[PDB]
């Protein structure tokens, strides 16, 4: 049959360099797609590409090789706004779109001064969570998923504070439990050895 | 704009013998636009039974057609085809020859 | 395998007489129409049985779709033509693209456009540009070439999907397209000249000619058109006039798919 | 202008319901293009336009009608919703289709969820968490965080409001939901986020922060049949004041 196929996922550091791959197997050949698309969002077209070589289009460049079946979009200097989904699409000999299942690229941000800490944030008098922020981590750093039923840890994510030109990942982790307590919250992550714990109380 | 007068020739499948059954061929070409009528006759008589092929398309962007029927010539029987097109002021009439 | 070539025409027609159609799209496999398409049946139909024995039903379904929306655009480009001409009338739009395989390997492919049956845009698939032949062809060169993808989209279809497509075909076929009827070649006299006929032969390219002692006189020699007899197969003619006053040796000298015949005249 | 405008956002429907998304373009465009977007494939098309006046089955046709109902508008029907079309749809255009470069132009998007009982239908529990004051000594910052949790299906929008307006800057929200229990098919979910200010706009007694989650579920004709409320479309919110 037909088929299109790239990567699942991939992970770069800001202001690096990342190739995107697209291979296809397709009865007949009209061009070749790329199409960004940001979480939930729609779908954007990239570029276009029909004869061989490289097409340059601001920071990103796609290349087409009609021989080898495959083409690739390559994004120079990356930004942490490149974050999304990348679509790869063929034009087969009947001009119907065959579309590949996507790539979604994670961009590290770079951190210039790594502050790791675990806050205990103040309760809320309307919930009965306690609720814990592990931040200013370096972004080489994985936050595990919870292996506690009881307790809730969400994935990191990327700040940005625009007045200061600051970048800063967090996660953050809660639960109502009575023994629940910020300094084993994101016991079973691999956290910075020089990370902050203040005093409870 | 520039009309094209159509080309008719008129022949036989086969070459004719008296008594022996062929068909007869109007082999109407280059003309422009598209828009068309052609006949067979027999003594001067319009043939019912004509069949023809659809409309085609040459390369230099004129169009050509082949209308024919199923025939036994005679020493006494004429044939000719009759063709009108948007470029003739009166129905021209081709007589088979052999 | 001898030269072949696949071609598919358009025909857009503006203020059409009633019943007549306003478009028409018909493809070629050599001289062998393949398929068929009208703005009245709205459905593309094959035109020789081994298209219908060898391509399913999603491949006419889904080029009737296309087509439809083809029929739609050829109406709007007609529109525009003879908006910009400022004609009145019934005016005719053609189209005809297309491919060869020629008898060495090598291959051709040619994209062009007409207007009222006369030359109106040519594509040059190396220099990637149209030829205009006036200023209203001028001015659809400019937006043609400003949308610089769809130049280079053409120039893959023509030089690998035509082709492609052209020994699908020529395979689908290949009965039909790649036999060989010798033809049969007779002389007689008609007055005074010497008509050298041939008939029954496939493929419909033969080259008759006359010769007088073993030389050639092109402008001496009337050439009659390849016609077709109707069977599948077809006939030529080649006549030159007789000289009264002295005695020449003429002969005919055909050749058809590969094969010399003389027949001279005694 | 617009560019392609399809409705509505989201969705909850019972097995069996009937279901109509609108799409129209102003694009001027012929070819109009109905898809579906599911995790671990690419985009399927369901059905398609070619021009006005024609339309035709894609690669999962089964389940769906269209009306191409004029140039601009292309609308798909779900006679008897089914489990298998939750999804997320996307209606596209181009300005003619059989050419190789044209691409293609997306409308926002519909998210549908079916469901066989409407009694896993859940609003979201909003709560605010004002920052650490260690957080502010160290640092000279202030996290304040939102936690909305609970709801299903997915179908949530949360926004920051301080002093009255929206906000974006210093606003990290999940990308995607945290199932509550992860082995479970229709788990709730959790949705957390983050407003980081500096430390002296947090100790402004004046200052006044909200996060507001909109939640798409039911609407009047649903039948209800529970003893707790009925999980309509509505917005669910916490605030905090600065503190000095
Ligand atoms: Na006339
Ligand atoms: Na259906």
């Amino acid at each position: 049959g037909q088929n299109i196929d790239q990567p699942t996922e991939m992970t770069a550091t800001e202001g690096a360099i990342v190739q995107i791959n697209c291979t296809y197997q397709t009865s007949g050949f009209n061009g070749l797609f790329w199409y960004q698309q940001h979480a939930g969002e729609a779908p954007t077209f990239l570029s276009y590409n029909v004869l061989d070589g490289l097409e340059e289009k601001g920071r990103f460049s796609s290349f087409l090789s009609r021989s080898k079946g495959y083409s690739y979009l390559l994004l120079k200097e990356l930004q942490m706004k490149d974050s999304a989904s990348y679509l790869c699409a063929v034009k087969d000999s009947n001009y119907q779109l065959i579309w590949g299942a996507g790539t979604k690229l994670i961009i590290k941000p770079d951190i210039q001064n790594p502050d790791p800490a675990v806050y205990q944030l103040r309760d809320s008098k309307s919930s009965d969570k306690s609720v814990c922020l592990f931040t200013d981590f370096d972004s080489q750093t994985n936050v595990s998923q919870s292996k506690d039923s009881d307790v809730y840890i969400t994935d990191k994510c990327v700040l940005d504070m625009r007045s200061m030109d600051f970048k800063s990942n967090s996660a953050v982790a809660w639960s109502n439990k009575s023994d629940f307590a910020c300094a084993n919250a994101f016991n079973n992550s691999i956290i910075p050895e020089d990370t902050f714990f203040p005093s409870p109380e | 704009m520039i009309q094209r007068t159509p080309k008719i020739q008129v022949y036989s499948r086969h070459p004719a013998e008296n008594g022996k059954s062929n068909f007869l061929n109007c082999y109407v070409s280059g003309f422009h636009p598209s828009d068309i009528e052609v006949d067979l006759l027999k003594n001067g008589e319009r043939i019912e039974k004509v069949e023809h092929s659809d409309l085609s398309f040459s390369k230099d962007w004129s169009f050509y057609l082949l209308y024919y029927t199923e025939f036994t010539p005679t020493e006494k029987d004429e044939y000719a085809c009759r063709v009108n097109h948007v470029t003739l002021s009166q129905p021209k009439i081709v007589k088979w020859d052999r | 395998m001898r030269t072949h070539s696949l071609r598919y025409f358009r025909l857009g027609v503006s203020d059409p007489i009633h019943g007549v159609p306003e478009f028409i799209s018909v493809g070629y496999v050599d001289s062998h129409p393949i398929t068929t398409y009208d703005s009245v049946t709205r459905q593309k139909e094959p035109r020789a049985p081994w298209m219908a024995e060898n391509l399913a039903p999603d491949h006419w379904e889904r080029y009737t779709q296309l087509l439809r929306g083809w029929q739609q655009m050829f109406k709007v480009e007609l529109k525009r033509l003879q908006r910009h001409y400022n004609h009145s009338g019934s005016h005719t739009y053609q189209r005809m693209i297309g491919c060869e395989l020629l008898e060495d390997g090598s291959t051709t492919g040619f994209l062009q456009y007409a207007y009222d049956g006369q030359d109106f845009l040519i594509f040059n698939k190396d220099t990637l540009s149209w030829l205009a032949v006036d200023n209203v062809a001028h001015t659809i060169k400019q937006a043609w070439e400003a949308n610089q993808h769809e130049l280079l989209y053409q120039k893959n279809w023509l030089e690998e999907e035509c082709i492609a497509w052209l020994k699908r075909f020529l395979e689908y076929g290949k009965d039909t397209l790649q036999r060989t009827e010798p033809p049969l070649v007779r002389v007689n006299r008609k007055e005074t000249a010497l008509f050298c006929k041939a008939h029954g032969f496939y493929p419909p390219e033969i080259y008759m000619t006359w010769m007088k002692n073993g030389e050639e006189i092109v402008q001496e020699i009337d050439y009659g058109d390849i016609l077709p007899s109707g069977d599948g197969t077809y006939q030529a003619w080649a006549s030159i006039e007789l000289d009264p006053q002295s005695s020449n040796l003429y002969s005919c000298h055909v050749e058809h798919s590969g094969v010399h015949m003389v027949l001279q005249v005694p | 202008n617009a560019g392609v405008t399809q409705t509505p956002k989201f969705q909850v429907l019972k097995t069996g319901q009937s279901m109509t998304l609108q799409c129209a373009q102003d694009m001027n465009h012929n070819s109009m293009y109905w898809y579906r977007q599911d995790p671990g494939m690419g985009l399927r098309l369901i059905y398609y336009s070619a021009s006005e006046g024609t339309t035709d089955k894609g690669e999962v046709p089964n389940g769906y009608n269209v009306s191409r109902l004029n140039k601009r508008e292309f609308s798909l029907r779900l006679e008897s919703a089914a489990p298998s079309q939750t999804s997320v749809y996307f209606c596209a255009s181009s300005v003619w289709t059989g050419e190789g470069s044209g691409e293609l132009f997306f409308g926002e998007g519909s998210r549908l969820t079916v469901l066989e009982d409407l009694k896993n239908v859940f609003p979201p529990e909003v709560a605010v968490f004002e920052p650490s004051e260690a957080e502010i000594s160290h640092t000279q910052k202030a996290t304040l965080v939102c936690l909305a949790t609970g709801f299903y299906p997915d179908h949530v929008e949360l926004s920051w409001w301080v002093n009255g307006k929206e906000v974006h800057s210093g606003v990290c929200t999940d990308p995607q939901p945290l199932k509550e229990q992860p082995a479970l098919n229709d788990s709730r979910y959790a949705l957390s986020s983050r407003l980081r200010v500096s430390a002296t706009f947090w100790q402004n007694p004046r200052n006044h922060f909200r996060c507001q989650v909109q939640f798409y579920g039911l609407s009047e004709n649903d039948e209800w049949t529970q003893d707790r409320a009925k999980p309509v479309t509505q917005i669910v919110s916490a605030e905090a004041w600065g503190r000095a």
